[PDB]
């Protein structure tokens, strides 16, 4: 494809028409002549077009299918919730799964289930158990204190709580992203650089961010989830990966990044008082808790950027901002992380 | 490049011999050359879908797609060459530092 | 949509218009409030009118009815001659003639590459209008044969087949052919033999072809109005 | 993705339309609406021929410029 | 199972096969992909099919047209006369002369010992066909005894009891055993008397006898072909 033009193609087929006979020499606008060209040569100039789009989405299309480098669906969110009993159990309670959890906070409806068996020993007071939202995508990044609810019915459950917002949630991956991880694995053909084991640790779908620390004779692999944890199977399952990749004869060591996480108390006053309410609460504790999940690994917070970032949702209906708990900017080392904790704001 | 086979039978596929500029033959030999020059570019577009043949911009696309971009006055055939390469580069070996100095 | 324009005449008033158009003088005020008019409505001449010339309108001026208008189920009768000649032109469609160098293609009837586009002497390609439209049509109908155009296995005429024995059957035959051959065109409203006879080898035959009246194309071309399309797809 | 015959055929006929109103027959059998079916028909036979260049080069593309047949 | 397959013809193209058989040419992309072929599906001569030999295909090449054809529904005005005359030759049957020597077991109709098989001159055992069977086999059951072969006590005739008086009653008998005797032949459609007399000792008479037509046969025929015995068991 040359990527033609309309007005050369008709200038084209109009000199030819003249050049085969002298009758013909009416190609004003309005003619018959000229406008059976001009349907031609528009039909022909969207051929074009839809020919060179073609062309690049095959490309696309054949960069997927020699590599089997099939893109990144939807995720399923997934967290722990924490339970309490009354008393230190004496019977070791067998907890099966699919038991399902739920919350009564009706503006986050969605439910979710165990996909593993727990035990809970006996003398013991609490247990934490991980939990799969049944429905992908985002909705089930739901905020923290929002499950409160256990389905199992069984009679020595005190509470319970998921202590930290979720956020591994996430839709459809996107094609920056897709086109970032293809060329990771084109620099990690070569199995024995950083940039390979970098990617050998990344290549689990669940790990979100990791950071390489090199040593002398030892590697040390500093990797966290979205919500910045490191269970012990996703941590098998980086070794695993990573098996292939690591250079032989060198230690590895794979290990959770430093979490470090933010309580945020912020107390805001508003210009418009009738518009004090819920609802302005709950959107000023999700833009919080956005930005904080939001942060990178080796990402210093930054007070007056949250500033501006709480008082850009409205200038003028919010007056002024003050924090309760945050005096100075928090300095995260490159192997740390900030998410969020408890987010609680004060209307005035 | 069936556009004479495919047009309605009764029309005259030649020119006529009464007149030498007969403007029937000469339209349907207008619209005959713009048919097989579009067939001919058709059948040339093939070279651009894949890496051993492409050219300046779909070899661009090729290039980005691998990560590695084109330099100043590269031609075709040394870019491409420089991505098969850069696909099979050997790391972590004596060779390959050497190589790479 | 569409409304009625009327002009303004000699000495007319808004009661007159209201009950020319809406059948009752009550609508004068309607009339009035409508297109926004000053006590005197009709003024006698354009000096009173540049008094105020929004407000006035005088002779000649152009008043707004809003009466839902509707180019069908209009009186043929009203039409012009030359309005009705138009009409029937876009019923019957234009075509670019291909049909010039009738003894040509009469002499090599059975044949491909018979005819072939021409120029009308402007500059520009020739066209046939109307009768000469339909004569064009219903000549490459009966000239082509049926199954060989693509896109279209019915269209054309089996007469390449029936050059057979010099007999009345044979003569039945092609009668039969090209009724059924006009008959295919759905502006043909119907065709019948006139006469026919056998001089040996030859023969000879002729019909009479009724096409739609000038009614029925009216009718067909107001009420495409609705639509805009001024086209036929048949 | 691609157009088809028909769609082809209609959007001819819609621009020599607007192009003009000197030709309101597109009936079958009219000499300008045989000319834009042959040509839809030439455009479509190229819209089958670039699927199945793109097809071949999907599958075959990238491997190739590896010496491998 | 079976399918048409069609030679391609000079400059012809996928879309007018498929016009030509589909009855629409959007099947021609089906065509190609049932008969893989490569973008120039017809060319122009071998010299270009010598590029590509598997994917490409040339003038006097055959295609197959994956449409579920058969041979009855078929219009028997396509079909050849020596194809006609084959058809109606097999359901007529073949069968081994026997009836040879007409003058010998027409002296001795009534008795045994009277028809014997034959050679045809190259060898083989004589064969009588279409016509020539019919006419054995209706000599056979007219001249065989009602009851007197083993296995078929219904297949002959009562003629050899009917030498009575010669009066027109003895002349009703006969014609009516005769008629039920041609009759009783299912490939026989009717029979019926022409003319007959009495010369005292000798009677006399001849009979018409219509076969089964043309276009019963071959719709017979055909329609065995789902089976393939092609053979007579009545």
């Amino acid at each position: 494809m040359k990527t033609r033009k309309l007005t050369n193609i008709l200038s084209k087929l109009i000199d030819k028409t003249m050049a085969g006979t002298s009758k013909i020499t009416d190609f004003t606008p309005g003619s018959a002549s000229r406008s059976l060209l001009e349907a031609v040569s528009l039909e022909i100039e969207q051929f074009y077009i839809l020919t060179k789009e073609n062309i690049d989405w095959g490309i696309q299309e054949g960069i997927i299918e020699a590599f089997d480098f099939q893109k990144r669906q939807s995720k399923r969110a997934y967290g722990d919730v924490t339970i309490q009993f009354y008393q230190p159990l004496d019977m070791r309670m067998y907890i099966p799964a699919g038991t399902t959890f739920t919350s009564t906070r009706q503006e986050y409806p969605q439910q979710f289930e165990t996909l593993v068996d727990y035990y809970a020993e006996p003398d013991s007071t609490e247990i934490v158990v991980e939990v799969y939202c049944k429905e992908t995508g985002v909705a089930g990044n739901v905020p923290e204190g929002t499950i409160n609810t256990i389905a199992s019915g069984s009679s020595l459950i005190r509470s319970v709580n998921n202590e930290y917002s979720f956020n591994t949630g996430t839709k459809e991956e996107s094609q920056e992203d897709f086109k970032r991880r293809f060329h990771s694995f084109v620099e990690s053909r070569g199995r024995a650089t950083n940039k390979s084991v970098r990617y050998g640790a990344l290549q689990i779908p669940d790990v979100e961010g990791v950071y390489v620390y090199e040593e002398t004779g030892h590697i040390t692999v500093f990797a966290h989830d979205r919500n910045g944890n490191l269970s012990d199977t996703l941590k098998e399952d980086i070794i695993d990966a990573l098996q292939d990749y690591r250079p032989s004869g060198i230690m590895l060591d794979v290990t959770g990044v430093e979490k470090e996480e933010v309580n945020v108390s912020a107390t805001v006053t508003i210009s418009n008082k009738s518009r004090i309410g819920d609802t302005l609460q709950k959107h000023i504790e999700s833009v919080i808790r956005s930005y904080l999940n939001n942060l990178k690994t080796s990402d210093d917070l930054i007070i007056t950027d949250l500033i501006q970032a709480i008082m850009n949702i409205d200038d003028v209906l919010i007056y002024d901002v003050s924090f309760d708990n945050l005096d100075e900017n928090i300095i995260v080392p490159p192997q740390g992380i900030i998410r969020a904790g408890e987010i609680k704001v004060e209307l005035k | 490049a069936n556009f004479l086979k495919n047009l309605h039978p009764l029309l005259r596929r030649d020119r006529n011999k009464k007149d030498n500029q007969d403007p029937n033959f000469a339209l349907i030999d207008a619209l005959n050359e713009e048919m097989n020059q579009v067939e001919k570019d058709a059948i040339e577009s093939k070279l651009q879908s894949s890496l051993k043949t492409s050219t300046s911009e779909y070899l661009d696309k090729f290039g980005d797609w691998f990560g590695v971009y084109r330099k100043t006055d590269e031609k075709d055939d040394v870019y491409r060459a420089r991505i098969i390469k850069y696909l099979l580069l050997k790391r972590g070996t004596n060779n390959a530092i050497i190589d790479a100095i | 949509m569409r409304f009625k324009k009327h002009v303004v005449q000699h000495e007319e008033t808004m009661q007159a218009i209201a009950q020319r158009y809406y059948g009752d003088v009550s609508y004068w005020i309607d009339l009035v409030e409508h297109n926004n008019l000053k006590y005197p409505y009709l003024v006698e001449t354009d000096e009173e009118k540049m008094k105020d010339p929004e407000r006035l309108a005088s002779t000649g001026d152009t008043l707004i009815i809003p009466i839902e208008s509707d180019l069908t189920d209009v009186s043929a009768k009203e039409i012009n001659s030359r309005d009705k000649d138009v009409l029937v032109e876009l019923a019957l469609g234009r075509d670019l003639n291909i049909t010039a160098d009738e003894k040509y293609f009469n002499e090599h009837g059975t044949s491909d590459n018979i005819l072939a586009f021409s120029t009308n002497g402007n500059g520009d390609l020739d066209t046939v209008k109307g009768i000469d439209n339909m004569k064009q049509q219903l000549q490459a109908r009966l000239l082509t044969p049926r199954g060989s155009l693509m896109l279209h296995p019915n269209y054309g005429s089996d007469l390449h087949n029936l050059f057979g024995l010099n007999i009345p059957e044979q003569a039945t035959l092609i009668e039969m052919e090209v009724l059924r051959t006009l008959t295919s065109d759905n502006r043909v409203k119907s065709a019948n033999l006139i006469d026919w006879k056998i001089q040996g080898n030859v023969y000879s035959g002729q019909f009479s072809v009724e096409i739609k009246s000038v009614e029925e194309s009216i009718n067909f071309v107001l009420g495409q109005d609705e639509e805009g399309i001024f086209a036929l797809f048949e």
